[PDB]
DNA sequence: ATCACAATCCCGGTGCCGAGGCCGCTCAATTGGTCGTAGACAGCTCTAGCACCGCTTAAACGCACGTACGGATTCCGTACGTGCGTTTAAGCGGTGCTAGAGCTGTCTACGACCAATTGAGCGGCCTCGGCACCGGG
DNA sequence: CCCGGTGCCGAGGCCGCTCAATTGGTCGTAGACAGCTCTAGCACCGCTTAAACGCACGTACGGAATCCGTACGTGCGTTTAAGCGGTGCTAGAGCTGTCTACGACCAATTGAGCGGCCTCGGCACCGGGATTGTGAT
């Protein structure tokens, strides 16, 4: 059975534990549990950012998420919002007018 | 001089898009320095990049790594 | 019929801040990113998707700047922006 | 060949909502984001490593660089969701 | 009395602390304000004395930093004195939360 | 209490070495709470690699660590 | 014979080559002039560093480069303050004060 | 329990440039940190600078841009320049 | 303007820790020689970037007009600044004690590798269903 | 802004090929570990000057108010060049092959850089005239 089977994720546990091995270490060693907590960490921080996508395109009430949604689940959440600094191409900006205006 | 390219119609869009209501005349100049500063610095990034694996054409992937250096990171084109 | 300041500014704030398309000219900015390349390496190529980054990237660096400027200007209880809010955006920043 | 994470997000796209598919232009954005934060944990990790004088990457290097990287709630949670796999893979 | 104008003492005080380079906190209240920060977050913990005076270090940069953003965002709005929104709106252009 | 322990003269002197000339009376309190959260950012590091090493004592080698991952490397104390 | 007399320089090759080797991914290889080039490199920043803390001390009559001296060195110029933005520790400030508080 | 660090070239350097000026322990560490750091900085660039363009070697191109990615202008001149002569001086021999 | 007066700079002696020199020696840079593999040099083809033409037509642009807004002026009220008599909690200094960092000598569990299999993962393709611009109220 | 019409290109499922993930036997090796030593973190007292704290007090300062002049916003007519499309053409980005030229591994060995010990000289702490901005006249 699949590495990714027996840990129970969906990422892939071998190819995870291959990227470590060539892109992580000096000349080293990888445990094997390291690529099964790697891909944990990488599946529960993508299904947290599709369930916040998926809630806003269906707030939005369509069928696709578009980067446009992605923008909005990421500066909604605040957790989310501070991990990723980065810019969506094709994102927007989140409507914002001044009380003072 | 193609800087001038910026028409005043495009600042004041950014401007209107970051939420400014009111904007002075001497903005213009300025938007055009800022601007023109940002793009010297990534594009020289960008041309170390393509220059060491020894190429002449500027792909996507040299500006998102030189963008990735200056600290901002952008996300879907490479 | 006319209008006064602040109705349109704040319909076209509206109208301009729930898109996402470009807010630049692609063939002046495209001309822009050639001559200001022309400089560091003479006889150079781009790419199509080379610059549309460069251009996302610029479009949300000024955006928010203006949204700085916006801030600093307003703390000197104003409505209009001047150098002055922009420059302090940058020096609080350390863009300079 | 080019290699990517298009799947291992369509099927948990799929589970979280088991009714809702995902562009062309999104899937880039989700690969450089996963792809991101791999590199990311991999640097700590490594710079963990090379602090502590362990030749080795264990789950333990992985564990405390997702504690500096994650803020938060989001670092419990995903800590927790790390321990459960690791311990239900070894069994 | 001589008493000196108002505002005029200030100067020599600024002049007196951006010309020395020692610490400006007293040295047990930091301690005890970092023994107690740090209690929390794992209790029975022990710390190397260069781990509170590089704390020390870090926290009066910072801190003077933060005041000089704090004093060109006063004198923005036209004032010499310092006021709670100042720091506010510092941390806020720099992006500290 | 022991945020008090950072006194009144203290953030004064801290505040003249940044140039300023006038200081409101509320700025005292808004300085204890920005050295608060700072200390917590730093500290809540600081712990964390040093339980990573198995250690109760906090080596000035994590506080160095832990200050040049939020980007504010300090120079003086590691090397 | 040493490498870096055959380089002509001050800083080891040896010893950054064997520093080098232990940072490179897996598999990784140093050339023998990578080493000397960042031997080189290092010894030109210590040495632009060196003369600005230099001149910053001799400005005060003093024969003791400190933090203050090096801070000042630091500050005062413009490259060094980009590619420098540490904390250095016992530096102090540079001293300066605005016009809009001198009566 | 040796400890290496980077004081005896730093203070071969400082005799070069001033001969009958002295430094602090205190700066000798400020300057141990930053040789350090700046050598941490230039080698992860080259690392990732090599990892790009599909290489496992880490050659002095790879130094070169390096410098020219983390150094400012006139700084990265001065620098390239001088790595540069030291090169063709030790190929000679 | 001219000046008493607190405070700052400017030299001077002193003795006290720290910088800089000097040996001992252990560790690690260096010399030499296999072999092996990553990488440079030569070819090929076809992808995709540069260039020219013509329409058209949506955005920029230049002038006219008036009003809201930023800047100077005036007036007080009070909340910061100065100086002082007094207290409280830091700063050394010495003694006492010991938890925990740090090295070592075993050894025993995990991880890299190789031969072979095979099963998941990309490039094609063949469509139909979410969608974006209409056009109107 | 809120419901339809419509023709579409974009997303997704089926398909065959390929290349790397999975066993499985070595096997060298790194970190868990128990033990021991000894530094340095912690605790307790005692004096001794000094920074903090509270209070009296009068001046500069932040903040509201009034008032004109002007310079940004809004509207209109007329360019004007950006955006599409169509076709030509070729310059080099990307894949293949071949051959070699540097960098890794191993053994012996020798000098360079740490650790400890020691000494004078530079920095610090301060006393005494010199002079310098302040504030009331």
């Amino acid at each position: 059975v699949s590495r990714s089977q027996r840990a129970g994720l969906q990422f892939p546990v071998g190819r995870i534990h291959r990227h470590l091995k060539s892109r992580t270490t000096s000349h080293g060693r990888v445990g094997a549990t390291a690529a099964v907590y790697s891909a944990a960490i990488l599946e529960y921080l993508t299904a947290e950012v599709l369930e916040l996508a998926g809630n806003a395109s269906k707030d939005l009430k369509v069928k696709r998420i578009t980067p446009r949604h992605l923008q909005l689940a990421i500066r909604g959440d605040e957790e989310l919002d501070s991990l990723i600094k980065a810019t969506i191409a094709g994102g927007g900006v989140i409507p914002h007018i001044h009380k003072s205006l | 001089d193609n800087i001038q390219g910026i028409t005043k119609p495009a600042i004041r869009r950014l401007a209107r898009r970051g939420g400014v209501k009111r904007i002075s005349g001497l903005i213009y100049e300025e938007t055009r320095g800022v601007l023109k500063v940002f793009l010297e610095n990534v594009i020289r990034d960008a041309v170390t990049y393509t220059e060491h694996a020894k190429r002449k054409t500027v792909t996507a992937m040299d500006v998102v790594y030189a963008l990735k250096r200056q600290g901002r990171t952008l996300y879907g084109f490479g | 019929h006319r209008y006064r300041p602040g109705t349109v500014a704040l319909r076209e704030i509206r109208r301009y801040q729930k898109s996402t398309e470009l807010l630049i000219r692609k063939l002046p900015f495209q001309r822009l990113v050639r001559e200001i390349a022309q400089d560091f390496k003479t006889d150079l190529r781009f790419q199509s998707s080379a610059v549309m980054a460069l251009q996302e990237a610029s479009e949300a660096y000024l955006v928010g700047l203006f949204e700085d400027t916006n801030l600093c200007a307003i703390h000197a209880k104003r409505v209009t922006i001047m150098p002055k809010d922009i420059q302090l955006a940058r020096r609080i920043r350390g863009e300079r | 060949r080019k290699e990517s994470y298009s799947i291992y997000v369509y099927k948990v796209l799929k589970q979280v909502h088991p009714d809702t598919g995902i562009s062309s232009k999104a899937m880039g954005i989700m690969n450089s984001f996963v792809n991101d934060i791999f590199e990311r944990i991999a640097g700590e990790a490594s710079r963990l490593a090379h602090y502590n004088k362990r030749s080795t990457i264990t789950s333990r290097e992985i564990q405390t660089a997702v504690r500096l990287l994650l803020p938060g709630e989001l670092a419990k949670h995903a800590v927790s969701e790390g321990t459960k796999a690791v311990t239900k893979y070894t069994s």
